[PDB]
């Protein structure tokens, strides 16, 4: 493809060729739990080289992408409107969570090391992530895109000359702009059951050429293949009904956030409209040609009309004179002795609600939006809010696990087998917000003073001082050896 | 060429049609022919005499009033048939008596 | 017996039914006679069509 | 008949042949309750490994998973809708949990063993069968996908050239893209009951020709015989009123899940139609031939209509400068004393609600989709839902024995045999949040030290302080005298 | 279809290409009536040019 990649293609045609090495074969369905659209291909021996491209790029590209483009555009206007602005700020607020001088996600090489120096390297590198992100500035914001859009991705930068010593700051790619793709690069007899490689590499989309609200997009209108190595991405695990229709964690919320604006302004218009007072007058301009007739009509209106307007810049009526009127009084003139010319009033607009019905779905949309029952100590809903959070941040994770073994490979400091023994488990833990930590640590710790209060009477007869601290207290072994050993000491 | 859709997959033939199948070596080899194990001659237990080559389901025309053999195509759907049989009403029994005669 | 081992079905849920079918056919008009099939199995298709 | 798979054809084959040797015999049953389709076959055709290409062509004419499908597609959706997402979310928690510097599901080989060097290599078995499975990344995806679905299958993968050592990860296979079946291998004088080993294979699928929202682009063409050895799977103890028809958790849902749906539109519908303003205007345009008349028509609407709109972007009105009127004053006229010409003004979708209805449904929606009532201390409600989930997991389960049974079997480390007399019980045991362990277990201290308490008075008069100990307290004999022993040290 | 893996294919990016060829000649004169070609396969080395 395009030489500028080269780096890269070194990278990803020796992980495909590894794979391919494996005989991970027998297997009839192509081994894809989530992820990449594939695109069933063939070959004469073993490859066919851009004949397999153009089949791919075509067959891939026209009946394709729309949907994307729409869960995207549909997401934005979702997280434009009301309470789902606040839901997907509480979101990232309690995803990325830094305060002053504290901690920030921080690379966790407690495990088995090299030896075990690797780590200093590795921690090196962690905070090069971090600056390559200024995740320590705009973390708050490249999470709350990946989460609002679902996904993000960002290529990586190789010197290329001196590859080692090459890695710079992400550039983020455009929304809607990607197709992460996979081929099945095989067929045989009765249907391909053999090793399946797949490349998986991406596919970069240019020219959104389209319109959206109040705006209009530009790209060059190129499509350019890619390997892997060379972009840092994630996405949610999260597909809809069929295929790999990959969708956000606001999808669940499209349906009833745009029906509850709806039945708002719903409310709104009924409310408008007949505010004002409303009535048309019946006219008869018979036995004249229309030319003559509209006289009886144009006459009424041209004295009686009501020309008065509401002043809503000032709260007056429009430069009137005097100042109210007791009585509205108006007066015809009739050609016959028929009520044939006269006034019909129509209905204003009456409070016919309880307007509550909104509430209801309001409540709903609330919890739909992924937050709290009780936003609008500790309880079930709160720690089940928080397990969310923390995945969350475990699917974004892959950010800072990606452009750090890629350098530490490109550079020598890792290989890739020990890439693959250290994780295994290597997790970028972050902070936690340090008020509700705190608190709960108190919570738990005032009910264990509670219980050991109670125990009391019996922990020199039933219950021993060690169990006690074991099972009321919740204390490990080390840790009573610990704290009676630092009593000791402190009563010398 | 004829369908468009797949080749022959299937074939139903002469018991005589079958006993040479089942009685030759339908592998690629050198020359070669003795009794018949190849496929079931037995109609008593089924039709379905066996797969030639592992490609063709051989079925035994019972019926066959000369010597013949067909060959021909069933794909993995019900639009490519080539033959239907929509049946929308099959087997249904009928019970009860003339209370006339009160036969059954 | 091996009744339907080589039939197609597909029930009905009344009697007389219908099938539908569709061929791809070029030459402007899509009913009339030498109109041809765009994808017809035996019949090659016309290189010149597209092109010359 | 594919050579790809023999090593678990020479699996089941072996087992096959074991029935073969046993007298269970004089059996009426298909000899299963919940499991795979029914079929028979001559002993004779059976004797063929192609009889399986046969078979699969009568099954061909009688689908199968065309029901699955659109019972599996119901509950993609029932999944995919609001208030039936969140209680399998809850539910998906509990069956998995997760936690920091905690453990997973485990291998608990504390039974009777063979050999402890086999306990050991199981425990790593059984670790790398969670590596397989991605479990501590995505094992609470698996177990979602297979509550929903009411089951998971995987593809086994073996070298084969060295299938001790080349033992691979584990495919997930999507329900819908295979089924279960088995078949009778036997005939006699009318009602054969002669052993029915059945063999229960596999039979691998897949469709893409029927409707899709997206992402869908592939078909099985054929379909294919995979030996019952191949693959691991699990299924719910959940079956329809007939035949074989697995049943998914939310088949609950199918009635009352789209009953809310149906009435929450319809509520959305009745307000949103109606809520503006509506009206027409009649005009007396008769004594003509219809395209005249409408010269009458058109010279009175093109003045009455009120050409106005409403800004749901921003709340306005479009073409209303002066800002409002005090009144909406309308000029109708007609050609005769006849009072023909008119305005109507329609309803009017009124504020009707009692919102009572859509609320009932919800609630009983929500309990039909297997959570606590309390949901939106410890209650008799919290347990049975434990109990629940347990009962999941216990199902679920099979997804980790089977492969620990293949993969040992096949390294040469465990025989079948001992397999059967070690299980029996090798439990794995489920990680469970320590925090509402807590929870209950203080509660139930509290609730002991109370009534220790207030025995105190008669404990060396009429009861003893070991009746306390073992009756009140819940202590085993054993733990009587070790926590005695521990607390005779302490009091030196 | 048939995999054009049967042919070259050399996709552009751009309308118009052109091939250049390098034909090793002999004779004093690379263009004249009767000029050879020094590697064509058809024939052998002019056995006596350097030579008799």
């Amino acid at each position: 493809v395009l030489s500028l990649f080269a780096p890269w293609a070194k990278m990803d045609e020796r992980n495909f060729k590894d794979q391919e090495k494996e005989d991970l074969v027998s297997i009839t369905a192509p081994k894809l739990d989530d992820g990449a659209r594939e695109f069933e291909v063939s070959s004469n021996e073993a490859a066919s080289p851009y004949n397999a491209a153009f089949q791919t790029i075509f067959g891939s590209y026209e009946p394709g992408m729309k949907t994307t483009r729409e869960l995207i555009d549909t997401y934005r206007n979702l997280m434009n409107n009301y309470e789902v602005d606040n839901a997907v700020s509480e979101i990232v607020s309690d995803a990325i969570v830094y305060e002053d001088d504290t901690e920030v996600v921080a690379l966790n090489l407690d495990k088995s090391k090299f030896s075990p120096k690797i780590k200093n390297m590795m921690l090196d590198e962690f905070s090069d992530v971090l600056n390559h992100l200024s995740f320590q500035r705009k973390g708050s914001d490249h999470f709350r895109r990946w989460y609002v859009d679902s996904r993000i991705f960002f290529h990586k930068i190789i010197d290329p000359k001196r590859p080692k010593e090459g890695i710079k700051e992400l550039r983020r790619l455009d929304p809607r702009q990607v197709q992460y793709v996979r081929e099945i690069i095989t067929e045989t007899e009765a249907g391909t059951k053999i090793v399946k490689g797949y490349k998986e590499y991406f596919i970069y989309d240019t020219a959104h050429e389209s319109y959206a609200c109040d705006g209009r997009m530009y790209e060059a209108g190129t499509k350019i293949k890619i390997p892997k190595a060379a972009v840092v991405y994630a996405h949610s695990g999260l597909v809809d009904c069929c295929g790999k229709n990959i969708i956000g964690y606001l999808h669940r919320a499209v349906k009833p956030a745009n029906q509850l604006k709806l039945l708002e302004d719903a409310v709104v218009i009924y409310r408008i409209t007949r505010a004002p007072d409303r009535r048309v007058w019946y006219v008869d301009t018979g036995n004249m040609p229309a030319r003559k007739a509209a006289e009886h009509m144009q006459h009424v209106m041209n004295t009686m009309k009501n020309r008065v307007v509401y002043d809503a810049s000032t709260g007056k009526i429009k430069n009137q004179q005097h100042n109210m009127s007791m009585t509205e009084d108006y007066w015809l003139q009739r050609r016959d002795g028929k009520a044939v010319t006269e006034v019909d009033t129509l209905p204003g607009a009456d409070n016919t609600g309880n307007m509550e019905d909104i509430r209801w779905f309001r409540q709903a949309l609330y919890m739909a939006l992924r937050v709290p029952l009780s936003r609008i100590s500790i309880t079930r809903d709160e720690l089940t809010f928080a397990k969310f959070i923390r995945e969350l941040q475990h699917k974004f994770e892959e950010v800072f696990l990606d452009p750090l073994k890629t350098n530490l490979l490109l550079k020598g400091i890792i290989t890739e087998d020990e890439w693959n023994d250290e994780i295994n488990n290597i997790k970028i833990e972050f902070h936690r917000d340090s008020y509700f930590a705190e608190l709960k640590e108190a919570e738990i710790l005032e009910r264990r003073i509670n219980m050991l209060t109670m125990a009391e009477p019996f922990i020199g007869k039933y219950i021993s001082h060690r169990t006690a601290m074991k099972d009321i207290l919740q204390m490990t072994d080390e840790e009573i050896e610990q704290e009676a050993k630092q009593i000791e000491e402190e009563s010398k | 060429r004829q369908t468009g859709r797949g080749e022959g997959n299937f074939i139903i033939a002469s018991r005589n049609v079958v006993n040479v199948l089942a009685s030759v070596d339908t592998g690629i080899s050198y020359a070669a022919q003795g009794l018949a194990t190849g496929f079931s001659t037995d109609t008593t237990k089924s039709v379905f005499a066996g797969v030639l080559g592992g490609k063709y389901r051989v079925y035994i025309d019972q019926y066959a009033k000369q010597d013949y053999f067909t060959v021909g195509y069933k794909g993995p759907n019900e639009m490519d048939a080539g033959i239907y049989y929509a049946p929308y009403v099959a087997l249904t029994p009928l019970r009860g008596s003339d209370p006339k005669n009160f036969q059954p | 017996l091996i009744a339907f081992d080589i039939c197609g079905v597909q029930p009905m849920n009344s009697p007389t039914g219908q099938v539908f079918a569709l061929r791809a056919v070029y030459g402007k008009d899509p009913v009339a006679a030498g109109a041809k099939e765009a994808f017809h199995p035996m019949y090659g298709p016309d290189a010149m069509f597209s092109g010359q």
